[PDB]
């Protein structure tokens, strides 16, 4: 069996929902913004926002929504998670003690079901009599808000429509009302449905049925004063109600999908509209009063206000001031103004928060020499993309460097004093049958610029037809310096080749230090590339040389440098070339049992090897055969997402569910077969999705060595920004913290009741495990913040049975004295 | 696809067994020793009549690929039980047909399985497997006999005797040839036939076609009197050697 | 006969081992490809060095019945082969003997398991046409596969599906009853009847575990998932209906019936749960899944169903792979 330790050393920092209510108290406004597992309590101000409180949840917040039932003072909180754990939360303050209560709890979760396309949707009723769920195809799922239902439970009204976009309850309706847009063969359209709770179905919609645009994405329910609701698409902004039908076509919003909508004016007069390249609209619904006093809506006006960062969510706070939530960004306030800057613009920003945005790669490297250690990640996307630079010193300080592209790996070659970053950015087709971008960037702003020339590819006579308007993505290696972090130089990649594999290394007996990209040429009708290319590169003198090239028939998803010889995963193969005296790849050995070779890492002469389905392969070079060898492969099924070498007899891996797991030799050598079955002795759910796994540690060092309980570090990189931290123990430490963790988990009370076994168990949509082999660290570390008695009524009856001597009792500072010793690791 | 195992009479002159200086009167002795002993072991282990002729096919199979001077017919022949066992779901243990192998022989000839019996039998499968080419499932007379019987309608009693009579027949057919030479399907056929003639039945008036004379025709296609005469000639020869007088 | 029937003279030198694959019936399954040729074979080691009863009874049942088995929905064994073999020492010689299969791209259960593939209706109609063909052709002639699970039926990139591993199957007789294990399927698929202990059972079985795998493949999550084999019988129950001597009459004669009791009579919510699925398919599962074997569908009127019977063949079509999604979950 194997024991691993996992903390976390940056909490998630994309927003994945933002609500503003009035739930602490039924005077101030409040703004709840919504991390993965994290929820974080504001205030709002003039100024800005007070933070008030943050909790954690044993779950991801899937739906967080804010209500005031009938006979309430103020708004309460309902949240379901991913894994279908459902609640409605209270906040309580007794002077300086601040808590949340869990007023209700439930999993509302069916043993059979679909799970949906466009996700979990949840939506609360106007008169807030019931929470309506849509989690599965052909079901719609109520919980009705009855004061005793605080086992929340509910029950499925079968729907006729099985692929829904997106659902709301409508406003101004005689009874609960949902209007719906959903995907049939015969294209898009919006229905209406009435939800009896007494009869426990569906009754006849109040307005019919309306054909609408086949890339229709949202529904906004219109407030009362209007009623009905307005459907955004691609190209039209539609509203329904009734016999009325109003339909703006704007050219404006053709350009970037909308992505967030959100209401300022509460008459429904203004909305608030976002697309995928930081644009922020706003939609006014001009009104007409007919002499019968009763008011209609005249027309719709999309207007432009300016440039925000890629937003998943827009929420207006009063006053002019607007959050912006991003995932892909740094989140922000900004200043609605009613008149213009010089530059055309009514939008300011008033303040930025750091959003470590997608981490699609990131290296460890110590600049200064200080020894410590610091983490430069390629982080965020299109026009936020940057990279970051973090460094331990209580907080982490960070450092920004915009790059307004996407970056995509990252390594640091020491004899250049520089960094080499993969790049791309988006052009469209313009009228000149070329491309244009619609910002300049990294690539484009480079001091000096290079453009691939090879003719390798330049075999087809014809070229494939753009038609204008059309995405492109434009592949670069970016030069970087590792004091200033100036883009020195850009090499551009051939049209559609991607540059997927980065490398710094020496090869063979060749002194130069090389930067080598992998690449594959990516056409639309391909549905696995079937060319690609690795080039060798020497940066010398300001200047990027073009040293020798390979032609390969597949995509190099992945390089990695092997005892001087260069490994790549090539489509379904793993090669090994050698670097020639005369400066060329020449291939020794191949092996091709794999699907997707998407991830490789090496130690020694052993490899690891990453599929998109058939988990992790070992594999050795086999010096004297001259030929790879599969030593042991994880029989279990999984999708990875990146993989790591622990140990000689330990690997670890993360799956496409936000699951971890940790692989080893049976090291018991009974029959071959049993030392070929790599066994899974580490299961554990870390409900983030881990892109880069990396050796090494920020912690500031001098000469400290092996007081540490831990042994190894490893760091990694998550979609939510989150950066962890895996380490090994040894079986004693092992069973003291897994004991204490039982221990904890009976004293601890979790936000809405949620079982944290089950939170870390193992779950894929067909699996649920135990998690095994893994202590939560950030379950042992909060040990130092429970009470005092909550801490001796932890450490009562405790006696630790290491091993090489007896069980010996547990005293409360002794085990405080660990805790504050396994928070220095991070 | 599937192997050939089926010969020509003028072809077992070429035996192993024939070329290194056995006569063919003692092939066939050989033969009739070793397929009875398959046959008086499993009779009494109480193995159904299918598993004994699996058995004994496998053994007349065997003595085509190789010489009885080399391999001791009965070990083969406890080898053949063995397997055939396993085959059509009728196992037993090696030590048990080792046992009931001891009882029905003598001192000489429990010898040839040495001084390990089971050794030297559970030795010997992995030659017999690779003889018989792994080619497993075989068909018996038996199937057939009741096959076709079952389309005769007439007197319940001249039939019944008739079968009896086929059948016997057929259990007698094991101790030669003839498992070699031609399908279970038209020994079935030739054994009606040699019953028919001595019970001095006329089988066509059983069939639903009372008047074609050659009424074996609906059940195999293609098989001239020449052949059904040449396997009654070659079962009743056994008969006349030993001198016992037909079943009837 | 002149070559392709001469079996178990070969030896293994003629394959180069690629590693292996998976855990079969009895043995670990192994990836080679034949020198000669180059083929993609796959091998199943039988070891004779266990001398109790020499070669194994149930390899060579998988040998008997794997051999009289052609159909283009079934494995097909290429050939046997064998370790070096000593000349002359055949006596000492303790070489073991290798199964040879072909080779098929995937696994259902690596394709599903993992979540990258997508059926449409059409693509599960490829599938469950295909299967029930080779199914009924065993069950035709007689054979009972007592292992239908994910890891058993394999498919190629084409779109032909095809059944494998036959060293759990045995055959069957109507008229005579020889007494088979009460405990044979994957418990996640295992027919009722044989979790209520019936040692003598019907070609039903496997019916009923292609059933469970029909809306699998609609729900994307396996129908049953239980630990225990009383979990399992309260979880069929919820769905297909408490065993009841109503839609049962010989449950009284089961071994446990009263011993194995689910907690409440519940009825039969099988159309109301699966209402998503389309009317055809539902129909199909609903025999499929019906708890008293003498009333479960059998394969041929599985392949005579409004869902099955006017499929094509020609319209093969293959599960739906993702693309540049395997690299990168789309950011847009
Ligand atoms: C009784 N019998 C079986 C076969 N038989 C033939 N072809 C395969 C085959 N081919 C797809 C395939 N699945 C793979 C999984 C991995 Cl991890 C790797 Cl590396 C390569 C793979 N190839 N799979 C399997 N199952 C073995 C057990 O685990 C599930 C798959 N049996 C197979 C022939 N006779």
């Amino acid at each position: 069996m194997s024991y691993n330790y996992v903390v976390t050393a940056q909490k998630p920092t994309a927003v994945n929902g933002c609500v503003t209510g009035h739930f602490t108290s039924a005077e101030d406004l409040n703004l709840l913004i919504a991390k993965n597992t994290r929820l974080e309590i504001y205030v709002v101000t003039a100024e800005g926002l007070r933070p008030v409180k943050e909790v954690g949840m044993y779950g991801k917040i899937a739906v967080m929504e804010l209500f005031r039932p009938k006979g309430e003072s103020k708004d309460l909180l309902f949240i379901l998670t991913a894994k279908y754990n459902a609640c409605i939360l209270e906040y309580k303050q007794s002077g300086e003690s601040i808590d949340i209560i869990t007023r209700a709890h439930g999993n509302v979760q069916d043993r059979i079901g679909r799970p949906s396309e466009t996700g979990i949707i949840g939506i609360i009723d106007p008169e807030c009599r019931m929470i309506g769920l849509r989690l599965y195809d052909g079901l719609f799922k109520v919980i009705p808000l009855d004061r005793d239902n605080k086992e929340l439970k509910a029950f499925n009204i079968r729907l006729e429509e099985l692929h829904v976009i997106d659902v709301k309850f409508l406003y101004g309706c005689q009874a609960p009302t949902i209007c719906f847009v959903y995907q049939d063969p015969q294209g898009r359209h919006v229905k209406t449905y009435e939800v009896s709770l007494r009869e426990k179905e569906f009754n006849k919609g109040p307005w019919k049925q309306e054909n609408v645009e086949a890339e229709a994405s949202m529904v906004i329910a219109v407030p009362e004063p209007f009623g009905g609701a307005i459907i955004i698409g691609q190209e039209s902004i539609t509203y329904h109600n009734g016999d009325k039908y109003l339909a703006i076509a704007p050219p404006i919003i053709k350009q970037s999908t909308i992505v967030c909508h959100n209401r300022v004016d509460p008459n429904g007069s203004r909305y608030l509209l976002g697309d995928m390249e930081g644009r922020l609209f706003m939609l006014l619904l001009e009104k007409e009063e007919q002499m019968d006093g009763t008011v209609t809506l005249k027309d719709l006006r999309v207007e432009l206000l300016g440039e925000t960062s890629i937003a998943e969510c827009l929420t207006y706070l009063d006053n002019g001031v607007v959050f912006v939530g991003s995932r892909l960004g740094d989140s922000q306030l900004v200043k609605l103004n009613v008149d213009s800057n010089e530059q055309g613009s009514y939008v300011v920003a008033m303040e930025t928060f750091t959003n470590l945005g997608p981490i699609v790669d990131m290296c460890v490297v110590d600049l200064e020499r200080q020894g410590q250690g610091q983490l430069v990640t390629c982080s965020g996307a299109f026009k936020e993309g940057s990279l970051r630079i973090i460094r331990n010193g209580q907080k982490l300080h960070i450092r920004t460097v915009p790059l307004y592209e996407s970056p995509r790996k990252i390594c640091y070659q020491e004899v250049s004093q520089c960094f080499g970053v993969l790049s791309s950015r988006i052009e469209v087709q313009d009228t000149s049958g070329g491309t244009t971008a619609l910002r300049p960037s990294a690539s484009t702003q480079a001091l000096s610029s290079s453009v691939s020339s090879s003719k390798l590819f330049s075999s087809s006579t014809a070229p494939h037809e753009t038609s204008f308007g059309e995405e492109v993505e434009v592949h670069n290696l970016l030069i970087i310096d590792q004091h200033t972090f100036e883009v020195l130089h850009a090499h551009q990649f051939l049209q559609n080749e991607y540059a997927l594999s980065l490398v710094s290394c020496k090869l063979g007996k060749d002194p130069n230090t090389y930067f080598i990209v992998g690449t594959a040429m990516v056409y639309p009708e391909e549905a696995e590339p079937k060319q690609g290319r690795i080039v060798v590169f020497q940066y010398s003198d300001g200047k990027l040389q073009t040293v020798a090239e390979k032609e390969v028939k597949g995509a190099v998803y992945s390089m990695v440098e092997f005892n001087g010889k260069l490994l790549a995963s090539i489509n379904s193969t793993v090669r090994l070339y050698e670097w020639t005296t005369e400066k060329e790849l020449r291939t020794e050995c191949n092996h091709y049992n794999n699907i997707m070779a998407l991830y490789l890492k090496t130690k020694g002469d052993f490899i690891l090897v990453g599929d998109l389905m058939r988990s992790v392969l070992l594999l050795a070079y086999k010096p004297m055969e001259g030929n790879f060898e599969e030593i042991a492969r994880d029989f279990n099924p999984n999708w990875m997402s990146a993989v790591e070498i622990l140990d000689d007899d330990n690997f670890l891996g993360a799956e496409n569910a936000f699951n971890l797991f940790v692989c080893q030799k049976d090291s018991a050598a009974t029959t071959d077969e049993e030392r070929q079955h790599l066994q899974e002795v580490g299961l554990f759910h870390l409900g983030e999705f881990v892109n880069v796994f990396c050796h090494g540690s920020l912690v500031m060092q001098n000469l400290g060595e092996t007081s540490t309980p831990t042994q190894g570090s490893v760091l990694f990189g998550t979609v939510n920004g989150m950066i962890g931290l895996v380490t090994s123990l040894s079986e004693s430490w092992y069973n003291l913290l897994l004991d204490m963790q039982n221990r904890l988990n009976k004293v601890i009370k979790s936000v809405g009741k949620i079982e944290h076994s089950f939170w870390r168990s193992f779950h894929t949509e067909r699996k649920t495990e135990p998690a095994t082999g893994f202590i939560d660290g950030d379950l042992i570390e909060s040990f130092l913040d429970i009470s005092r008695p909550k801490m001796q009524e932890v450490v009562a009856n405790l006696q630790y049975d290491d091993g090489s001597g007896m069980k010996r009792e547990a005293t409360a500072d002794d085990l405080i004295k660990v805790v504050e010793e396994l928070t220095r690791i991070h | 696809t599937k192997p050939c195992w089926y010969w020509d009479k003028k072809d077992l002159a070429h035996t192993p067994s024939q070329l290194e200086g056995l006569d063919p009167a003692t092939e066939a002795r050989y033969r009739r020793e070793g397929a009875r002993f398959i046959f008086d072991v499993g009779t009494r282990l109480g193995l159904h009549y299918d598993t004994l002729a699996t058995g004994i096919i496998y053994f007349h199979r065997f003595y085509m690929f190789h010489s009885f001077k080399q391999f001791p017919r009965y070990v083969t022949g406890a080898c053949c039980l063995f397997l055939a066992g396993k085959v059509e779901e009728t196992p037993k243990k090696c030590k048990d047909i080792i046992k009931t192998a001891r009882s029905l022989l003598n001192d000489v000839q429990f010898g040839q399985f040495g001084d390990d019996p089971k050794e030297e039998v559970m030795v010997l499968e992995r030659i017999l497997l690779q003889t018989i080419k792994f080619d497993l499932q075989v068909e018996h007379p038996y199937q057939f006999l009741l096959k076709y019987a079952k389309q005769l309608k007439g007197d319940k009693n001249k039939i019944q005797k008739l079968v009896q009579m086929a059948w016997t027949f057929v259990n007698d057919s094991l101790c030669t040839t003839l498992s070699l030479q031609w399908e279970p399907e038209i020994i079935a056929v030739a054994v009606m036939y040699l019953a028919g003639r001595l019970c001095k039945f006329e089988i066509q008036e059983w069939t639903s076609k009372p008047m074609y004379r050659r009424w074996w025709e609906q059940f195999v296609q293609d098989v001239p009197v020449d052949v059904l005469e040449d396997i009654c000639h070659q079962i009743l020869d056994l008969y006349s050697q030993g001198k016992q007088q037909m079943p009837h | 006969r002149q070559t392709e029937s001469d079996w178990g003279k070969r030896c293994v030198d003629k394959f180069d081992i690629i590693g292996i694959i998976g855990e079969g019936t009895y043995g670990q399954v192994y990836k080679a490809k034949d020198k000669d040729t180059g083929e993609l074979v796959a091998l199943k080691k039988v070891r004779l060095d266990n001398e109790k009863e020499g070669f194994p009874i149930t390899a060579i049942r998988e040998i008997k019945i794997l051999r009289q088995l052609i159909h283009r929905s079934v494995v097909n064994m290429k050939e046997i082969v064998t370790d070096k073999q000593d000349a002359l020492d055949f006596k000492k010689d303790k070489g073991a003997f290798y199964l040879v299969f072909e080779y098929m791209d995937h696994d259902l259960m690596g394709l599903l398991e993992s979540g990258l593939v997508h059926f449409s209706e059409d693509h599960i109609k490829s599938f469950m046409k295909q299967l029930m063909e080779g199914l009924e052709y065993c069950h035709k002639k007689n054979f009972l596969h007592r292992d239908i699970k994910c890891s058993n039926i394999l498919l190629n990139n084409s779109g032909q599906i095809k059944l494998a591993d036959f060293g759990l199957a045995r055959l069957y007789n109507s008229e005579e009853s020889r007494p088979y294990t009460n405990k044979v399927i994957t418990l996640w698929y295992r027919p009722p009847e044989l979790l209520l202990g019936e040692e003598r059972y019907t070609p039903a079985i496997d019916v009923w575990s292609c059933g469970c795998i029909l809306g699998e493949l609609f729900t994307k999550k396996p129908i049953f998932q239980a630990n225990l084999e009383l979990a399992q019988l309260e979880l069929i129950s919820r769905l297909c209906g408490s065993p009841c001597p109503a839609v049962w009459p010989d449950v009284i004669r089961l071994p446990y019936f009263n011993t194995m009791k689910p907690k409440k009579q519940y009825r039969r919510r099988l159309r109301e749960e699966f209402s998503f699925i389309p009317s055809a398919a539902l129909d199909l599962l609903d025999h499929m899944l019906t708890l008293d074997p003498s009333k479960r569908c059998t394969a041929e009127q599985t392949l005579q169903s409004d869902f099955l019977k006017d499929v094509e063949l020609s319209k093969m079509a293959p599960p739906d792979l993702p693309h540049w999604q395997d690299c990168h979950e789309l950011w847009s």
